[PDB]
């Protein structure tokens, strides 16, 4: 439930093949960008540093909780259908 | 004023048929005054039976002690299109405490007429009587009495003439202590499992059925009819102020003669003890200590047992409480751990479990606390137990949680040495 | 005292069970106690009905008391299982229920428990080999004025000793049904040897009554 993995913006690389070592078995990449990612405060500072590099980009709107109704007394209704059966 | 409380008389004393030995049904209850002039309280109205319950001080007997006339009024509002509901609270479950017992088997028509004058005053169509299943013959007694008021037209349509509509339905418990808290009580009504709610709502909002309700103790409702027929000044000319009225007292344990009796609030303990229960077994030096307001009340040594004043403002500077006003006396003979470890065990046993500081807390403290019995702990242990208990009380969801800390809390309060000493006699064996 | 359910032969869903013809117009007025919409508040008194007619509750009989109020069947289960005078497992034809809670504890119930014991040959939470007693302890039965005390299916046996009880649990195996009550010389919670308080006649109607009625 914890939300504090979810307060800055990223940026990531796309994924590129990973295949088995054939000694171990081990998964092996030739794609040096692919344990990269950035931490920006805001979206504007990412697109910044992604254009300032030469990066084509994705943006991705922030996905915010919406504001909800809660009411313990609903639980209880006289004649709804959010009465709970059990506690 | 009054100065010294108790002595009281038999024409004051409000349940006259508290042993039974005269007639319950209508026609003995009508003899002593019951569903007299009922009418004429019906139609006086409810804010005039309010300031009746008001004026008299009545506080609820239930165990909480709530200014009942307060509590009251607040049903005392317009309807929205729900049905009103009272909920008479006859669960009784709090050992030692056995008063509602006898009002409900013995005078039945008082209870019955407290139900349609309080349901009155909350502008209530019916009343739902919890009594707890074990009180089978008493819930079958009451059963006849509301037949009896059903067809002498006390109670139904246009009860006693008033053009009100009044029901009384009785409904059974099937075993659970916890359905005495209020709330617990109305979820257990509706059909589920006895968990008590969070608050708020208040149940004068959302209660049975979703609908305003007020719980009200059966002590509560049943002297309400007569505090508005002789008035509630004369109600509050009994007891310390605040503290108005009379109340029923359970005297068990090591007395010579357990029995229930009424007498005037604020009596001192040691009176009612000795003029009415026949003074403690083996003399008054071999009281050791008293739980005074049943086990949720934590106990009190014998040195404030001599002075101490039966009320709510009186036993709480003595750091308990008033409880159900049952009080439990044991001798220098007790093992004063182990009885206060199969209170424990009984919250334990009582516990609904919904709530993480009980259901997990209580049973902790029970493990404890049958260690302790045995001596089989450290001494640094006692202030591990005491302050578990102080996370327990007033983090849990109902008064349950509240009722099993205060036990153990008293009985560290006041015998730490009984307890380092018997821990002391256990490791000298090991 | 499993609060889970594993199906057995004489108990198991199919298991035999029905409300009387008599008891479904008992289980009609229970009903009619609460508002429409809310036939879920006769779930505990029907289930207590089922285990009147039956003496204990198979899954059958809760799977039965969800059908008839149109009650999901773990809202019942939740119930038998949460409230201790529902028998889950069939008990003896005269449930003996000591209580040993404090109050009663202090009257030494356990001298009644002890002998109760020795007159059956079971331990407590145990059948006699008849099934004619199941011995439990249970906590304050709210007569603790009275105790040392027993509750015997509907009944109440009060001030108890060991030689009260050996003699109640004779009459029940001749069949004979026992007076409940007090075994000592008062009949309910008066003080004994005599009586401290409401000892004049009572008042009669219309007594004390403050003027304006
Ligand atoms: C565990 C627990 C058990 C209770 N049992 C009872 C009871 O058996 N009878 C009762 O009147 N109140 C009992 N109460 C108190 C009720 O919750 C409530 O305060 C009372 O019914 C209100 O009625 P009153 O205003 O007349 O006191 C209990 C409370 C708790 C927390
Ligand atoms: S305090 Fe205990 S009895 Fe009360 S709600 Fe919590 S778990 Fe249930
Ligand atoms: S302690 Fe046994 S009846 Fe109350």
């Amino acid at each position: 439930s914890g939300v504090n993995n979810t307060k800055k913006w990223k940026m990531e690389f796309d994924t590129r093949e990973r295949w088995e070592n054939p000694l171990m078995g081990w998964a092996s990449t030739a794609d040096p960008l692919s344990n990269l990612v950035l931490t920006f405060s805001t979206k504007e500072d990412a697109v910044a540093f992604a254009e300032k590099n030469g990066w084509s980009y994705d943006v991705e709107e922030r996905k915010v909780p919406k504001p909800k109704s809660k009411s313990y007394g609903a639980n209880f209704s006289w004649n709804k259908r959010t009465r709970v059966s059990t506690k | 004023k009054k100065t010294s409380f108790g002595s009281l008389k038999d024409e004051d004393r409000i349940f006259t048929n508290l042993y039974g030995r005269h007639d319950w049904r209508l026609k003995g209850a009508q003899s002593r005054g019951d569903w007299y002039k009922t009418k004429e309280i019906l139609l006086k109205g409810p804010d005039w039976i309010l300031g009746e319950v008001k004026t008299s001080g009545l506080r609820g007997r239930g165990g909480a002690g709530f200014p009942t006339g307060l509590k009251w009024s607040f049903m005392n509002k317009p309807s929205d299109g729900r049905p009103k509901y009272l909920v008479v609270n006859a669960d009784e479950g709090e050992p030692g405490t056995c008063k509602d017992r006898e009002i409900i088997r013995h005078d039945p028509h008082k209870l019955v007429e407290g139900c349609l004058v309080g349901g009155r005053a909350m502008g209530a169509r019916a009343a739902y009587i919890y009594i707890r299943g074990e009180f089978y013959n008493e819930a079958s007694n009451l059963q006849v009495a509301i037949r009896e008021a059903y067809e002498a037209g006390l109670i139904g349509k246009n009860a006693c003439g008033s053009g009100y509509d009044f029901d009384v339905f009785v409904v059974r418990g099937a075993g659970a202590y916890i359905c005495g808290e209020e709330t617990a009580l109305i979820e257990s009504i509706e059909g589920k499992q006895g968990k008590p709610r969070l608050k708020p709502p208040f149940p004068a909002d959302v209660g049975v059925f979703g609908c305003p309700t007020t719980v009200a103790n059966v002590e509560t409702v049943a002297v309400s009819p007569t505090i508005c027929r002789r008035g509630g000044a004369w109600f509050a000319s009994f007891g310390r102020e605040r503290n108005s009225g009379t109340k029923l007292f359970n005297i068990s344990g090591h007395v010579n003669n357990p029995c229930t009796v009424e007498e005037e609030m604020s009596v001192p303990l040691k009176e009612l003890i000795e003029k009415h229960a026949g003074g403690v077994t083996g003399g008054w030096d071999n009281l050791l200590a008293v739980i005074p307001g049943g086990s949720s009340t934590p106990l009190i040594p014998k040195s404030v047992c001599e002075t101490v004043l039966m009320d709510f403002d009186a036993l709480i500077q003595a750091q308990t409480g008033l409880g159900t006003a049952a009080v439990i006396v044991m001798d220098r003979s007790t093992d004063i751990v182990k009885a206060i470890a199969r209170l424990i065990e009984f919250y334990k046993h009582e516990s609904c479990g919904q709530c993480t500081p009980c259901r997990e807390g209580v049973d902790w403290m029970n493990k404890v606390m049958a260690r302790f019995v045995r001596g089989d702990a450290r001494p640094a242990e006692i202030d591990s137990l005491w302050e578990i208990s102080k996370q327990i009380e007033g983090h849990t969801i109902c008064a349950l949680g509240d009722g099993a800390a205060w036990p153990v809390q008293g009985l560290i309060r006041h015998f730490r040495p009984e307890l380092e000493e018997r821990m002391q006699q256990f490791a000298q064996q090991h | 005292a499993l609060f889970v359910h594993r199906d057995t032969p004489e108990n198991n869903p199919e298991t035999p069970f029905d409300f009387t013809p008599e008891n479904y117009k008992r289980i009609e007025a229970i009903v009619k106690n609460y508002p429409e919409g809310h036939k879920a508040a006769a779930v505990l008194p029907v289930l207590d009905l089922a285990q009147r007619q039956n003496g204990w509750l198979p899954i059958s009989a809760m799977n039965k008391v969800a059908e008839i109020l149109q009650v999901p069947p773990m809202r019942v289960y939740e119930v038998a299982t949460f409230y201790t005078m529902y028998n889950r497992k069939p008990v003896g034809k005269y449930h003996i229920q000591v209580c040993t809670t404090t109050p009663c504890m202090l009257r030494n119930s356990d001298s009644i428990l002890e002998a109760i014991q020795k007159k059956l040959g079971i331990k407590v939470g145990e059948t006699t080999p008849d099934k004619l007693f199941t011995l439990i302890e249970v906590e304050c039965l709210g007569a603790c004025v009275n105790a040392p005390m027993v509750q015997i299916n509907d009944n109440y046996y009060e001030d108890l000793t060991p030689k009260d009880i050996e003699e109640i649990i004779d009459e029940l195996k001749a069949g004979k049904i026992p007076k409940p009550g007090p075994r000592s010389g008062r009949f309910s919670c008066e003080p004994a040897g005599g009586l401290t308080s409401l000892t004049e006649p009572p008042k009669g109607p219309g007594f004390g009554v403050q003027a304006g009625l």
